[PDB]
């Protein structure tokens, strides 16, 4: 719905993707390079973000299949309050921007750090 | 002026009549559906799978020419006329058995029970051996061609990317 | 299903619907025997 | 939930254990409407933007066609490259029974019916280019309907939604300005500068086909546009603090129009759309909301008074807040001319490139884009009625400015009623004379130019001044604000003409004073029937019959057509007589005395003669030379592609015709009838039980209105059309 | 089902004229051999004779026909009829018309008259399916073959509509 209910999760949610775009390095895209070693890519050889289907399906419905009821658990298995959190909604928005809107991994100095 | 009020289910508002939906299917003989949906492609459960095999025909493929009769545009488009009139009278009056006769408006018994009902493991025998087969003609659903004008599923094939590259 | 029956109807677009999804056929036939001009019996 | 019908809906007695046919147009003729619903806003506000919905989801459902049926079968490419000669096309049609020839085969390698109303000119305006492209915008907008039609279900349904914060009216009236214009105007500039400006400036010669700088470019890195109109494009924009002067280059008030193909400058459209852009962004905060900045909602209006005109214009309504009907005239008269304004504007001084020269849309468009306008206003204040006979509650008013009128009726209306003789009666009663004075009346002496002249003259006016206006006086801009006005400073292009000094005179303070008339005795019809409407000085008590309500007494010796609903039932006819006039005057100016061609020795050569001037004075001159001098187009015009306009106004004349049968006719006469036949079914047992009664009075002042009023339109669009194109 | 013992004879009459109808062109039927769309007439003949056209075999042999058929008609109407084969009953034992002259206005019932075997009746209609084979070809394909081990179910050729005729 909800409302109000859909912030905490949004909180945790973007947090990891935001977490992607900071603790990274990175390494592709590419673009600009070359876009698409380990084995090569080992990465299957080409086009495989459809495990996401299953996977990004497998967490959100698997979250909510919850709901405490949770069923989804199941039988067995052995085959100002928008003011606060919602300003917090902004300052997390934001530092996607500067953590993206220039390169971070600068690594421009200053000195050197490894090297 | 019934009822209506009631009318209905008899009121309203606001809920569970429930019978319920609407918004999908379906009350009366939503079993004509049932009884049509099994057969129709249990039928098909034997057209493409023979096909999905033949590519692999170990040593010799098949062969059969005729040995029947050979002349001026001879044989098989004539045709369904005979072939699927025969299996025409087949379809029809087996499955006027949603009930069925006129409930809508010699002897008696056989068999013993209620469509020799069931049994109560054989109800399960029919189960998703009936349904899972129409889970698997969902493979059909998704073309049922695999020849997607696809070249392609040749040189036979079919599949088989896994997925090589280079 | 039944029985004649009756059976069940629906609302305002049935006399209408009849125009389209079936009645068209006409233009197939009228294509099939391009125009008519007059009587082709068989 | 819920729902569904079945008998009975909203006209209280709908089910009635039926008895008769003629309910199937009491329902089809109530259905949307209210009070025969309820003003109980917590279920009527939550219908109006429900809406209001689809109309868009329909408008989307629309536009998502007019590119698929552009970009699935171009004339766009197979022409674009070459404006000028070889022109429009958006439909080609299946090969049934002789459809074919209906899709011409005259468009640059294209079979197909030719197309009137820009679009080619609307999308060669931005740029886009490539069918696989605004076909990549056919899909952009079709689901994109979906979600907007997924708002029906959004609120209302699982969400009986809110009048509490519908009623108020300040956030929205501020935000439309800012909010959802302001996402626009200027956020079309970012588009109109970067996307639009140069994929046009560099179209303006070279750049023929396929290598077409997919808009893809020109973001992050500049250099190219930079290589074009400069601005110094480092990472520091001057006019952050007043280097404004520089990032200009390409937007000083250029006015005139692109003589390398008419339109008029896109170098002349960011300055127009970031100024009128932001007024609407700023000026869309002036009212209350929450944060203590703003104005009266209404608290402004009762601000001021005046002795007579007393209280002033005071305490301005509280349903004006509430709901629609009360309001509902104003968003229409307004929107009204806001489609006669843009009209008398568009042709009047061309937007998107390829108009001025064009025709079959420096006319076409021009119209419709004046029907919708006429239509809209000339049926806007049938909302002043209802309202009084409706949405108006108990009290709010007396001493209101409102009432100051309702008192001063009889002697406000009245003093129009006379103008509406003089102005007309005798100022139309004025071609007449010069017919009685050309037939009978010997050029010797009468009302035309070398006649009831009027020597220099008529001026000029002004306009002209509109032509000293840019050389000083409003210092610059460029070239005379719109060639249409001015002196002899004269252009065009594309062999044929574009716009020029279109000089007026006799033939000009004539005609005119008819639109000048008409839109008098076309209002007051209107006002007579807008004021009296609920209280009429002659059945005094109306709100006792409804909105429509037929007439009443065979008594008082002839009381009929009293309702505004029926004050509206002819409120229209005239509009048609007035919109479906005025168009006319236009299409014999543009042409005959504006369109051109070219040859050379100083000599522009028009579609028709500088006739007009003295062979459209006399009433007649418009059938001598406006019919059988034209129509030839459509008269012959079979076995071809004019082969629809030889096929429309046919069954458009009938269906101007098959009006009067229902509109001149009786009503009891007809019911009286549908027995007789009845005997056939019945005795021979067939017969209904929805007792087949014969169409309800109003209902047939609800057809010879539509039908008349479908009739003499298409007709003239079956007609005016095919004139233009080959002698077009 | 359908209706009441209205016509029986009418269609019976029809089926009577039927078999020997389809016996008629059943000479073209080819014992072995002699067919086509016809012109002639049993065997012989050779009196003086049965002729054309200031004569026609028609009006002579088929004016007098009329009283030979009206007798039956008025025979039906006012029964009237043998003892009683055709309207209706004595032997043995057909498909029963069954009813007597009136209803509840019409329905004190109406049709419990089925039951049995293969039986008498049948062939009466057989010749109208014969017909709707036998008419259809004869101007569409105007000869009647049957031919195994040769080229039955193979064919040979083709032949449609618009050729010309
Ligand atoms: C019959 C249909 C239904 C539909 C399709 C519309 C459609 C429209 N109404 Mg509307 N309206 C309706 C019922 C409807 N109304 C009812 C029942 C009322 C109460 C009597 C109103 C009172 C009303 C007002 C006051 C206004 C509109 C306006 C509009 C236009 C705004 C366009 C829009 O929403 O954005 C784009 C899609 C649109 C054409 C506005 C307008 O001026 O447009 C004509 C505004 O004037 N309506
Ligand atoms: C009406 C608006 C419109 C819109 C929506 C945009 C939008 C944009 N412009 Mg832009 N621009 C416009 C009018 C517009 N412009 C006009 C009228 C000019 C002439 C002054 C420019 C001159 C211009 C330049 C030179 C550049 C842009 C750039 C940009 C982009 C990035 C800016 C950034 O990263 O923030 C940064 C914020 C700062 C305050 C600096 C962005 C897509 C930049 C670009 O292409 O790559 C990043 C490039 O710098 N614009
Ligand atoms: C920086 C300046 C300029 C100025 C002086 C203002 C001033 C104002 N804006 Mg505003 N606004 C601006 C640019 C400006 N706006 C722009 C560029 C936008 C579009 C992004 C808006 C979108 C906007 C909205 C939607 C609203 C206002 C409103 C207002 C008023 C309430 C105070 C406020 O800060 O609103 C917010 C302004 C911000 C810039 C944030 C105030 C008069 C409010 C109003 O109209 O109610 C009275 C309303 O909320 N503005
Ligand atoms: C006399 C005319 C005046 C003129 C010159 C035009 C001219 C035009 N109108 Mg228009 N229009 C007018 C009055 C006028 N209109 C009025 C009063 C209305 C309100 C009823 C409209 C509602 C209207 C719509 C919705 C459309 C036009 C469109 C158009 C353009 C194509 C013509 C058309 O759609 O008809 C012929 C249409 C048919 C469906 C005839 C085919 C018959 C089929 C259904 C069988 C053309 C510029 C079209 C447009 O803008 O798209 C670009 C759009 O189609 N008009
Ligand atoms: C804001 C604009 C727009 C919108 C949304 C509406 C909306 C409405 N008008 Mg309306 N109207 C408009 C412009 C608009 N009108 C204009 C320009 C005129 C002048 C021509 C009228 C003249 C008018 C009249 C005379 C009436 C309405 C009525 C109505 C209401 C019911 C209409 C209906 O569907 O009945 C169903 C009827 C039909 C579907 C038949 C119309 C013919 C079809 C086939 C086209 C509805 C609230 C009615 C009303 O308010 O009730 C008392 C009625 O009185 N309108
Ligand atoms: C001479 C010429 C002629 C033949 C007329 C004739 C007429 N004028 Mg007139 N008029 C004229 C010049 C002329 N005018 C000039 C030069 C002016 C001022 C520029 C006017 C200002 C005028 C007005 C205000 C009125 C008339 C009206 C009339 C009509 C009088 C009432 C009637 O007859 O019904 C009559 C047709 C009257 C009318 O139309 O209704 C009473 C109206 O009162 N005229
Ligand atoms: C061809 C025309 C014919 C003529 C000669 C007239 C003439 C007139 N009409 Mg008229 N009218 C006509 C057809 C005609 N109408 C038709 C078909 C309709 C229905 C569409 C109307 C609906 C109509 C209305 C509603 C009114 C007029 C009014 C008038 C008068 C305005 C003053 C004037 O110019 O007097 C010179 C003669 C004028 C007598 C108005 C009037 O008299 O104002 C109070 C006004 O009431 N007419
Ligand atoms: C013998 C005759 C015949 C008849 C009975 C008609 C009748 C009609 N014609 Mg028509 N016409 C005819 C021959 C005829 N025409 C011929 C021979 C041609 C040329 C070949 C035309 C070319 C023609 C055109 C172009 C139009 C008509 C229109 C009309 C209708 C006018 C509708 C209206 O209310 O606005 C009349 C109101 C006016 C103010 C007209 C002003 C005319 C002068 C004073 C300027 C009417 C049905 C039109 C229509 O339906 O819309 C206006 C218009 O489409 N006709
Ligand atoms: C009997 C029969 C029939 C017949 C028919 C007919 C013969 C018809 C005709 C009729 C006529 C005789 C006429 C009519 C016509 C039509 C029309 C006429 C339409 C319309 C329209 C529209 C829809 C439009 C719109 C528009 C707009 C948008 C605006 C501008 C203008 C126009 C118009 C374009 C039928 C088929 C049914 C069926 C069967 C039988
Ligand atoms: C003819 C006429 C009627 C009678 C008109 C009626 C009842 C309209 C007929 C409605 C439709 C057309 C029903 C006819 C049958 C159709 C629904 C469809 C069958 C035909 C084919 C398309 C299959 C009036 O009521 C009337 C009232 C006031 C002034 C003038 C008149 C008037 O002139």
């Amino acid at each position: 719905w909800l409302a109000y209910g859909e912030i905490i999760n949004g909180r945790f949610a973007m947090l990891g993707a935001a977490g992607a775009i900071a603790p990274e390095i990175l390494g592709k895209a590419g673009l600009i390079p070359a876009e698409t070693t380990y084995t090569y890519w080992a990465d299957n050889y080409t086009l495989f973000v459809l495990e996401m289907a299953l996977m990004g399906f497998a967490e959100h419905r698997r979250l909510q299949d919850w709901y405490n009821p949770g069923s989804m658990g199941k039988q067995y298995f052995l085959g100002k309050e928008v003011k606060n959190g919602r300003l917090a909604m902004l300052a997390i928005l934001g530092y996607f921007i500067q953590g993206l809107v220039t390169g971070v991994g600068p690594y421009q100095n200053l000195l050197d750090h490894l090297a | 002026p019934e009822w209506l009020d009631g009318s209905l289910p008899g009121d309203f508002g606001f809920d569970p009549l429930g019978l319920s939906s609407d918004p999908e299917s379906l009350r009366w003989n939503v079993q004509a559906e049932l009884v049509h949906s099994r057969w129709a492609m249990l039928g098909a459960a034997g057209i493409f799978i023979p096909e999905f095999l033949t590519k692999l025909g170990i040593l010799n493929t098949p062969s059969w020419y005729t040995a029947g009769e050979q002349e001026y545009f001879t044989d098989t488009t004539t045709l369904f006329i005979v072939e699927l009139v025969f299996i025409g009278w087949a379809e029809g009056r087996r499955w006027a058995d949603i009930l069925n006769p006129g409930c809508v408006n010699l002897w008696f018994d056989p068999l013993g029970w209620g469509s020799a009902s069931p049994q109560k493991l054989k109800e399960l025998r029919t189960k998703e051996i009936k349904n899972g087969r129409l889970a698997m003609l969902a493979v059909m659903g998704a073309w049922f061609q695999h020849i997607y004008t696809g070249t392609g599923p040749i040189d036979n094939l079919f599949a088989h990317l896994a997925d090589p590259g280079h | 299903m039944r029985d004649f029956k009756t059976y069940l109807s629906v609302a305002p677009v049935l006399s209408t619907l009849w125009f389209g999804s079936l009645a068209g056929l006409l233009i197939e036939i009228n294509r099939f025997f391009p125009d008519a001009l007059t009587f082709p019996f068989f | 939930f819920e729902q569904w019908a079945k008998p009975g809906h909203f006209s209280r007695t709908i089910a009635k254990g039926p008895d008769t046919t003629t309910w199937i147009w009491n329902l089809h003729a109530d259905a949307h409407d209210f009070d025969s619903h309820t003003s109980d806003l917590e279920e009527i506000s939550r219908k109006v933007f429900s809406a209001h919905f689809g109309q868009l989801s329909i408008i989307f459902l629309w536009l998502s066609g007019m590119y698929f049926h552009g970009a699935r079968f171009s004339n766009y490419e197979a022409w674009l490259n070459d404006p000028t000669h070889i022109g429009p096309s958006a439909q080609v049609v299946w090969p049934i029974v002789g459809q074919e020839i209906l899709n011409g085969d005259v468009g640059g390698g294209f079979r197909g019916i030719q197309i009137t109303s820009g679009f080619f000119q609307i999308w060669r305006a931005s740029g886009i280019t490539s069918e696989l492209q605004l076909y990549c915008t056919a899909i952009g907008a079709l689901v994109f309907a979906g979600l907007m039609l997924f708002a029906g279900w959004f609120h209302y349904h699982k969400a009986a939604p809110k009048l509490a914060w519908f009623q108020d009216v300040e956030s929205m009236l501020n935000h439309h300005l800012a909010g959802l214009l302001g996402l626009g105007s200027l956020s079309w500039a970012g588009h109109q500068v970067h996307v639009s400006l140069p994929i046009n400036q560099f179209l303006n010669a070279g750049v023929d086909p396929k290598e077409i700088p997919l808009p893809h470019e020109f973001i992050l890195n500049r250099d190219l546009l930079a290589q074009l109109y400069p601005s110094f494009a480092e990472g520091a924009t001057p006019f952050f603090t007043l280097n404004w002067s520089k990032y200009a280059d390409f937007l000083t008030f250029r006015g005139g129009l692109d003589p390398l193909t008419g339109g008029l400058w896109l170098t002349d459209i960011a300055h127009h759309h970031l100024a009128i852009a932001i007024l609407f962004l700023i000026a869309g905060h002036m009212y209350r909301t929450n944060w203590g900045i703003g104005h009266g909602i209404k608290d402004i209006l009762e601000a001021h008074k005046g002795p007579f005109t007393g209280q002033g214009h005071k305490g301005l309504y509280e349903i004006l807040t509430t709901s629609w009907h009360a309001q509902l005239s104003i968003n229409l008269a307004m929107l009204g001319s806001l489609t006669i304004v843009v009209a008398q504007h568009m042709y009047s001084m061309p937007p998107y490139p390829y108009l001025a020269t064009d025709y079959a849309t420096q006319l076409s468009l021009f119209t419709h884009h004046m029907w919708i306008g006429g239509f809209l206003i000339v049926g806007a204040a049938a909302h002043a009625a209802i309202f009084m006979v409706r949405d108006y509650d108990p009290t709010t008013r007396y001493n209101d400015l409102l009432d100051r009128v309702l008192r001063h009726r009889d002697a406000i209306i009245s003093h129009l009623n006379w103008v509406c003789i003089f102005l007309g009666f005798h100022s139309f009663g004025l071609y007449i004379h010069n017919d009685t004075m050309s037939a009978l009346g010997r050029p010797q002496d009468m009302f035309s130019d070398t006649a009831i002249q009027l020597q220099p003259v008529f001026a000029q006016w002004i306009q002209n001044t509109h032509a000293l206006a840019p050389g000083t006086t409003a210092p610059g801009a460029t070239a005379s604000t719109s060639l249409t006005w001015g002196g002899g400073d004269l252009v065009a292009v594309g062999n044929k003409v574009a716009l020029l000094p279109i000089p007026l005179g006799t033939a000009d303070f004539l005609v005119h004073h008819i639109h000048a008339f008409t839109i008098h005795v076309t209002v007051l019809i209107l006002l007579k029937g807008v004021l009296f409407a609920r209280s009429s000085r002659l059945i005094p008590d109306k709100a006792n019959l409804g909105f429509r309500f037929p007439c009443d007494g065979p008594g008082r010796g002839g009381t009929c057509q009293v309702s505004a609903w029926d004050h509206v039932f002819l409120g229209l006819f005239w509009m048609y007589n007035s919109i479906s006039v005025v168009i006319f005057h236009f299409s014999w100016k543009m042409q005959s005395d504006v369109w051109g061609t070219i040859n050379d020795q100083g000599v522009v050569t028009h579609i028709t003669a500088g006739n007009f001037a003295q062979s459209s004075i006399t009433i007649n001159g418009w059938l001598r030379d406006f019919l059988w001098a034209q129509a030839s187009q459509v008269i012959q015009s079979y076995g071809s592609s004019l082969s629809a306009y030889g096929l429309f106004f046919l069954g458009a004349h009938f269906v101007w015709a098959f009006s009067l049968m229902f509109l001149f006719s009786g009503r009891g006469y007809w019911q009286e009838l549908i027995e007789s036949i009845v005997w056939a079914h019945n005795k021979l047992k067939v017969a209904p039980a929805t007792q087949p009664r014969a169409l309800s009075i109003v209902q047939g002042r609800a057809v010879g209105v539509t039908h008349y009023l479908l009739g003499g339109i298409a007709t003239t669009w079956a007609f005016f059309l095919a004139r233009i194109i080959a002698v077009g | 089902p359908e209706n009441l013992r209205w016509f029986v004879q009418a269609e019976l009459v029809n089926g009577r004229w039927a078999m020997l109808g389809v016996a008629g062109m059943l000479l073209p039927e080819v014992f072995t051999s002699i067919g086509i769309i016809n012109v002639p007439k049993w065997y012989a003949a050779g009196k003086e004779e049965y002729f054309a056209s200031s004569s026609t075999l028609f009006v002579i042999e088929f004016i007098l026909s009329h009283y030979v058929e009206i007798r039956r008609w008025q025979d039906i109407k006012n029964p009237g009829s043998v003892n009683q084969d055709p309207i209706f009953k004595q032997y043995s034992l057909p498909a029963g018309e069954v009813g007597y002259p009136g209803g509840i206005f019409n329905p004190l019932n109406f049709a419990p008259t089925l039951e049995a075997k293969e039986k008498e009746i049948a062939n009466g209609r057989l010749a109208m399916l014969a017909f709707l084979g036998f008419i259809i070809q004869h101007n569409v394909t105007g000869k009647g073959p049957f031919d195994n081990l040769l080229q039955h179910i193979s064919d040979p050729w083709h032949n449609t509509i618009v050729q010309t005729l």
